[PDB]
């Protein structure tokens, strides 16, 4: 019950790979003893690269400190192969165990058999920002928010998962952090310009890409490299310039990474089909200047989310 | 999980069962804790990261023997893992370089031909032994929290803290971290520092006549428990 790591992974019956996570693939398994459905993340031990990943240690430390409705709950940790009776030879791995969720947001948007109403988006965005605000209040950055990391059950309950790139941030002091975080399609502009002293505003940007994707059913920034990714962000949110972002000259890659033109902001006209209450939220979440970008607590106070009573939530039906 | 044993259990550790007399194991625990404290200090590591590795060290040899695992190799692995836990990570090559500077070449021989591999390998069974319970609290945060509520002579209170702070450093060499919670150890080092300084700690509290001043910080802690902890700390200076 309390002796984690002792239990062997052969006590689980791996069914199949269900997706690609932070540090490896995600497996779907059934406990051979409890019959419960779980998800497994395999952590590797490089032994020639500081051993057990600190990113895995961060996710273990953080997920054993969080208890919330919209967050994933790590169940236990099991070991791969029993040690050859000289432990100096055992070179296996460990498996983080999680609760299994019925749906992921990536597969729902890709199918086309599902269509989310306005109340469905108001419910999903409410739970996502309530979970992100609780982590920011606890001084934890997700640093990797995408559609495959957002899970959904049949009861309409949203949970945020895959904290493989999470870490603690200093709330009352600036600190240098890791730059190469967040997937390219959801990475904020400041990270594309090489900012290492960023704020929790990087996760709000990714959630801003989720909100716009919930209406278009397609990622809004799809590029194959860092320069082309900054190009697509500039053509919609405007080019990063000191007028919209005075602190942009302090960034290392400001003069290195430059779009073809100095595009204006065409966000409000491109998403005109979006309801007015959601467009005001989308415009504020996709602000170039992270200091002028809204926080997680501010999103819950916006007109699109302040009056969204989560209870009596009606989820869409895509059945057998 | 429960990480606290009795004194009767501390006399029957895996090392005791394999023939090692209690005098030498207590010495290896002191040498191991002194090693982690000296290596991390030279690396400029935060005081919580030092105590975390030492707690990993004491907790390790409650399930494994000193005869199978060298103390300085395990002590190195504890400090390496502790840095990644407390977000103060140090390269393993930097810990080995600091270890070979302090340890004799005979003592450093425990790492074998490949000192880096010997520590990375031990990390697998170290995590299993600690049961992946990485978050560990130390008496420092409670020593500061309790003493900050004390109103009185700013000099006498400051001398009380810097003296109890030294006592917590000395308590890491003993199995006190395996007997009583950090809140209790934090109260105990205050009780000891108040005796040698001839300070009446109860006069700096809301109840100046109530002799058991610590009941506002911890609940249901008799005086004999504090006396037991003070006795084990005073045994370090009698040697
Ligand atoms: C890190 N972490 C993850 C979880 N977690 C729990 N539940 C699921 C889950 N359940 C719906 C689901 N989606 C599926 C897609 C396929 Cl193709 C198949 Cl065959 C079966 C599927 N089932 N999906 C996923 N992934 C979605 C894809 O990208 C990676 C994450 N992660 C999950 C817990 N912690």
């Amino acid at each position: 019950e309390s002796d984690w790591g002792k239990r062997c992974v052969d006590k689980f019956d791996i069914i199949g790979i269900i997706g690609e996570g932070t540090y490896g693939q995600v497996y779907k398994a059934k406990d051979k003893d409890t019959g419960e459905l779980v998800a497994l993340k395999k952590v590797r031990l490089d032994n020639e690269k500081e051993g057990f990943p600190i990113t895995a240690i961060r996710e273990i430390k953080i997920l054993r400190q969080l208890i919330h409705r919209s967050v994933v709950n790590m169940k236990e940790i099991v070991t791969d192969k029993q040690d050859a009776l000289d432990f100096k030879k055992d070179k296996g791995a460990f498996y983080l165990v999680f609760e299994y969720m019925d749906h992921d947001l990536m597969g729902l948007l890709e199918s086309g058999l599902v269509h989310f109403s306005e109340d469905h988006i108001k419910s999903f965005m409410k739970q996502l920002m309530e979970g992100l605000e609780y982590c920011h209040k606890k001084n934890f950055l997700h640093r990797d928010i995408k559609c495959s990391n957002i899970l959904l059950n049949n009861s309409g309950q949203i949970k945020l998962a895959d904290f493989g790139l999470a870490r603690l941030y200093n709330s009352e002091e600036s600190r240098p952090y890791t730059n190469k975080v967040i997937t390219l399609w959801y990475r904020p502009p400041e990270l594309l310009l090489g900012e290492e002293r960023y704020t929790p505003a990087i996760d709000v940007w990714s959630c801003g890409c989720i909100l716009g994707e919930l209406f278009t059913k397609k990622p809004i920034f799809q590029a194959n490299l860092e320069l082309a990714q900054l190009e697509l962000i500039s053509r919609l949110c405007g080019s990063p310039c000191p007028a919209v972002w005075p602190d942009v000259i302090k960034l290392p890659y400001f003069n290195t990474m430059k779009p073809k033109k100095q595009y204006r902001r065409r966000l409000r006209e491109e998403f005109s089909f979006i309801p007015s209450a959601a467009l005001d939220l989308l415009d504020h979440m996709l602000t170039l200047d992270p200091s002028k970008r809204c926080t997680a607590e501010q999103t819950l106070q916006s007109d699109f989310l302040k009056d969204v009573e989560l209870s009596k939530m009606a989820p869409p039906d895509l059945p057998h | 999980p429960c990480w606290y044993w009795d004194k009767k259990d501390l006399a029957h550790t895996p090392s005791q069962l394999e023939g090692l007399d209690p005098a030498t194991e207590a010495r290896y625990r002191r040498e191991g804790a002194r090693f982690i404290f000296d290596v991390g200090t030279r690396l400029g590591l935060h005081y919580d990261t030092l105590a975390t590795g030492i707690i990993y060290f004491h907790r390790f040899y409650m399930f494994h023997s000193f005869k199978q695992f060298p103390r300085y190799v395990t002590g190195a692995c504890c400090l390496f893992l502790a840095g990644k836990v407390e977000e103060t990570p140090k390269k393993c090559k930097d810990i080995i370089k600091t270890a070979r500077s302090l340890l004799n070449d005979v003592q450093f021989g425990q790492f074998g031909d490949d000192p880096k591999e010997e520590v990375m390998v031990l990390e697998r069974i170290l995590l299993q032994t600690i049961k992946f319970d990485l978050q560990v609290e130390h008496p420092y945060q409670f020593l500061l929290k309790y003493a900050k509520q004390l109103k009185g002579d700013k000099n006498k209170i400051q001398k009380l803290v810097q003296m109890a702070w030294t006592f917590v450093n000395d308590s890491l060499c003993t199995t006190l971290s395996l007997q009583w919670e950090p809140e209790i150890i934090a109260v105990a080092v205050m009780y000891l520092a108040g005796r040698l300084c001839k300070f009446e700690i109860q006069e700096w509290t809301s109840k100046p006549m109530y002799r058991r001043w610590w009941e506002q910080f911890v609940q249901d802690v008799p005086v004999d428990v504090l006396e037991d902890i003070c006795h084990q700390i005073l045994d370090l200076y009698s040697q």
